[PDB]
């Protein structure tokens, strides 16, 4: 991209990542990096009450505790 | 593809079938384990009363039996609902894939 | 094991004898090739490719030509018959001189010193065509589709390729991938006729549709791609022990259901009615889509969904746990499953992504369908070529004798050793005049002169011979045109092969 | 044809309790366990004959080792009659098939 | 088409019942496993010294006086008797359920597919 003249060494590691900024901090410093090999993606609550689904109802009160 | 849609409707079909036949005798073996207690409660007291879990009739005080046997009532008293809990969801689960069969066909 | 000056001469012979017979088969005027087999199989073709198949190759150079032949065929499928005519010349020209003038190397670099001067000349002779004017594309197309000699219902449906391919032009990669063909996904219609064969937006989905699996007709409601990752989680993000006995049937297959019901909601939240789920579907994932009475279409192929991801032009869901209407079911979209002739045909249309359009192909039979599509296949490939470089170039020897001088002028300029490879390579350009002078049946040596005379002033700018007109002609007065795309490709292609075989002096067992 | 089915019963005959063995075979590993698991805590009996034989670990130790070995031994007797019966009924299959077709 | 599937349908129904008959009967063999465990449950529950009415022979039963709770059988090996410990026997009373349930339960999905194999022949036999 840009031009072969602007091709450059880059401070710190080369990082291609889907940018996490929804409003995430764009800059930080003294960064503790927690790199997640695993997705997070909303663990449910199936450990609490109402892990049983006979109805679409049982999805709601799981969605509050998750 | 309707194959697993036809596959799930067969498996959960025979899943739910058991909870119907058992639940009533579970009420019976509830009621009868009350009755068999009432049956020994018939004669006010006896030493020759037996309650046992096998070919052995281990000689037991009918009192501890009245407990144990109303306990044996409570055994089959509970199993009705866990079947009814089986009876509850499995009836809907077989139609889950069936709901998928027909809509895609209506679609 | 085959090695040495033999393979060197063998690099000549194979690519030579391949290219030799085939130039007669080049051109709208073309001299056909007969085949016979000890099996009795008879083949009458101007088609190198078809020839390139049933022929036998006992030399890997003759075999690797088929490879580089399929290269241009992988690329386009035409000019393959042309590409072989280039290197087969080159090695048959420079080498026996210059390999007995001793080098693999000189002409190799000169193959590039050849490759650029074309590009140089190409920046002159190739002049831009606009996709806004259909004929300005279609005249090339009319020229491209009459190459296979059906102008009948191909031409009007080549507008459809002039549209569908141009309208599936999309995906700028930032150096702009957009120029393309493949995203155009042909429709197959029993019944109808190429007259009423006309684009619908996105991709018209014939392939998995023999019957509606997606409603009947859907306008606003979103056609939705659910892509793997609809399988259950019995735990929060996890999966515990599965159904075994009584209450596990309840509890576990419920544990399976909630996570998917949770996945289900995000689909229904974006208001679908039809939902096309490729493999990785749960019956759990459908039945709440059934609870919303929103059809979930399961276990259907990827390209088809990518067709559908091109049909409403939605994406494929990369995080099916958190879903967006921006993900799948974009825009307003459309889904229309129409019986035309025999088969119900899902049309997922009103495409977001830059349009998208697929060629509606309606034959009465599938034959009168197929005859069009095959010549259509030329347009849609020339369309992408016009999409690739929209510079129409004069055909015939117009580019040939042009670059030849400019190469020999580069010989005059550079006056090195590779001047001789130029005069060897610039000699390769004259194929088209020779090919055309063959295919017209005229005298080349005058027309060779006369085309050098056409370059002596005009620089053969639009002037080659056209054997099809049989005379040295402006290709503007003949309206003969090709994109700079197809030229350099075919040009460069055998140049690479001219390097390739020349590299190979050795075969080892 | 009966020729197809003829030797398969004689076959599965020797296979029948051989299968029963292979559960006993598995439980012979378990009785080796449950002998090793019994230090004499509760009595160990080879039940052989309608008479209960008072028995010991070392009396049953070789034995269950001998049983498991023997409970592998009725395997080979079928393995004898395995390829006896399935093979000759394999020839018989064509014999009266065509004759009855004839 | 049809007659070969009239002929082939014969075995698949047996493959159904081969699997149908087998799975149902192992619960009967599991009955004794929990039984003997439970028979050993109430055994340890009360005491040694209770009267035991035990089967004498058909149409009859014989009484008896229980002097051993912790003395309890397991049937493993071949024809073999291991009298085990109250918890030992229970453990195998327990555990003999576990392995047998595996061989038993595996049979049910194969039951379906043999019918799904027969039912598939039925259609193509009728179609």
């Amino acid at each position: 991209g840009r031009s072969q003249m602007e091709s450059m060494l880059i401070s710190g590691y080369a990082l291609n990542c889907v940018v996490g900024s929804q409003g995430m901090p764009k800059r930080i410093v003294n960064a503790k990096i927690a790199c997640l090999d695993f997705s997070l993606q909303k663990t449910k609550m199936k450990l609490g009450v109402q892990v049983v689904i006979t109805d679409p109802e049982k999805l709601d009160q799981i969605r509050q505790r998750e | 593809a309707f194959t697993e849609l036809q596959a799930k409707v067969i498996d959960t079909q025979q899943k739910v079938k058991l909870a119907d036949i058992q639940i009533e005798q579970l009420n019976r073996t509830k009621k009868h384990a009350h009755l068999t207690d009432t049956e020994i409660m018939t004669l006010v007291d006896e030493t020759n009363m037996y309650e046992g879990v096998g070919r052995m009739f281990i000689l037991q005080s009918k009192e501890a039996i009245h407990s144990q046997l109303l306990e044996k009532q409570k055994i089959a008293e509970e199993k009705i609902k866990e079947l009814e809990q089986k009876k509850s969801y499995l009836e809907r689960s077989v139609k889950e894939a069936e709901d998928n069969i027909r809509e895609m066909l209506m679609a | 094991r085959e090695s040495g000056r033999k393979v060197q001469s063998g690099n000549i012979n194979a690519a030579k004898t391949i290219a030799d017979i085939i130039r007669t088969c080049l051109g709208p005027k073309s001299m056909m090739k007969m085949l016979l087999d000890p099996m009795g199989g008879i083949v009458m073709t101007n088609d190198g490719n078809a020839i390139l198949r049933e022929i036998q190759v006992q030399h890997p150079a003759a075999k690797s030509m088929i490879e580089i032949s399929r290269t241009q065929d992988e690329e386009v499928g035409d000019g393959t018959t042309s590409v072989i005519i280039l290197a087969g010349e080159m090695l048959s020209v420079a080498e026996h001189f210059l390999e007995q003038q001793m080098h693999p190397t000189v002409v190799i670099s000169a193959y590039r010193k050849a490759l650029d001067d074309m590009i140089s000349t190409l920046k002159k002779i190739s002049i831009p065509v606009d996709i806004s004017d259909s004929d300005m594309m279609l005249n090339i197309i009319n020229s491209s589709i009459t190459t296979k000699a059906i102008s009948r219902w191909s031409s009007l449906a080549c507008n459809i390729a002039l549209d569908a391919v141009k309208m599936v032009q999309f995906e700028e990669n930032g150096r702009k991938e957009i120029d393309i063909k493949k995203y155009a996904r042909v429709e197959k219609i029993p019944g109808g006729i190429i007259e009423d064969s006309c684009v619908l937006r996105g991709v018209m989905i014939n392939k998995d549709v023999t019957h509606p699996r997606m409603r009947r007709y859907i306008k606003n409601p979103r056609i939705v791609l659910l892509d793997s990752s609809l399988e259950y989680k019995k735990g929060e993000s996890q999966t515990d022990i599965e159904i075994t006995r009584e209450e596990d049937f309840t509890r576990i297959l419920q544990m399976e259901e909630e996570y998917i019901q949770q996945l289900c909601e995000d689909i229904i939240q974006l208001k679908p009615d039809v939902v096309i789920t490729e493999k990785g579907i749960s019956d759990l994932a459908q039945h709440y889509l059934m609870r919303a009475n929103i059809t979930a279409i399961r276990r259907v192929r990827k390209t088809d969904n990518n067709r559908i991801a091109r049909a409403c032009g939605a994406r494929i869901v990369s995080r099916p746990e958190e879903l967006r209407e921006d993900d799948v079911g974009t825009g307003a979209g459309l889904l229309e499953i129409k019986k035309i002739g025999d088969e119900y045909f899902t049309f997922i249309t009103d495409c977001k992504d830059p349009k998208a359009c697929t060629i509606l192909l309606r034959g009465a039979s599938k034959e009168i369908l197929s005859e069009v599509e095959r010549n259509l296949q030329d347009a849609m490939q020339v369309c992408r070529n016009v999409l690739l470089d929209p510079q129409l170039v004069p055909g015939g020897g117009a580019s040939e004798m042009a670059v030849a001088h400019a190469l020999t002028e580069k010989s005059k300029a550079m006056t090195g050793v590779e001047q001789w490879p130029y005069r060897a390579v610039a000699q390769a350009l004259e194929v088209i005049p020779r090919t055309l002078i063959q295919n017209c049946g005229a005298s080349t040596i005058r027309l060779l002169t006369s085309l050098r005379a056409k370059h002596t002033q005009e620089n053969c700018e639009t002037w080659g011979v056209n054997g099809e007109t049989g005379t040295l002609v402006d290709m503007k007065e003949l309206g003969i045109w090709e994109p700079l795309a197809v030229k350099l490709q075919t040009y460069k292609t055998a140049v690479e092969t001219a390097v390739l075989l020349l590299r190979i002096d050795d075969i080892v067992s | 044809v009966e020729k197809y089915q003829q030797l398969q019963k004689d076959l599965s005959k020797s296979m029948s309790g051989r299968q029963k063995l292979e559960a006993q075979l598995t439980e012979n590993n378990i009785v080796k366990e449950e002998l090793a698991l019994l230090d004499g805590s509760n009595v160990v009996f080879k039940l052989l004959g309608p008479v209960l034989v008072k028995q010991e670990l070392g009396e049953a130790r070789a034995t269950v080792g001998k049983r498991l070995d023997y409970i592998t031994a009725e395997i080979k007797r079928y393995e004898s009659q395995l390829r006896d019966l399935e093979r000759q009924s394999e020839q018989q299959r064509e014999t009266l098939a065509q004759l009855q077709q004839e | 088409n049809l007659p070969q599937l009239e002929m082939l349908k014969n075995q698949l129904d047996q493959e159904v019942e081969f699997l149908s008959t087998s799975i149902a009967q192992l619960k009967v063999v599991q009955t004794k496993y929990v039984e003997a465990k439970d028979c050993l449950n109430v055994l340890n529950k009360s005491n040694e010294g209770k009267e035991l009415l035990v089967p004498l022979t058909s149409s009859m039963y014989v009484p008896g006086k229980l002097h051993d709770v912790e003395h309890v059988l397991i049937d493993v090996g071949t024809g073999y008797y291991v009298e085990k410990t109250a918890e030992d026997a229970k453990d195998f009373f327990k555990r003999k359920i576990d392995f047998l349930t595996k061989q038993m339960e595996k049979i049910q999905p194969a039951l379906q597919e043999k019918h799904a194999m027969k039912q598939a022949v039925m259609e193509m036999m009728s179609q």
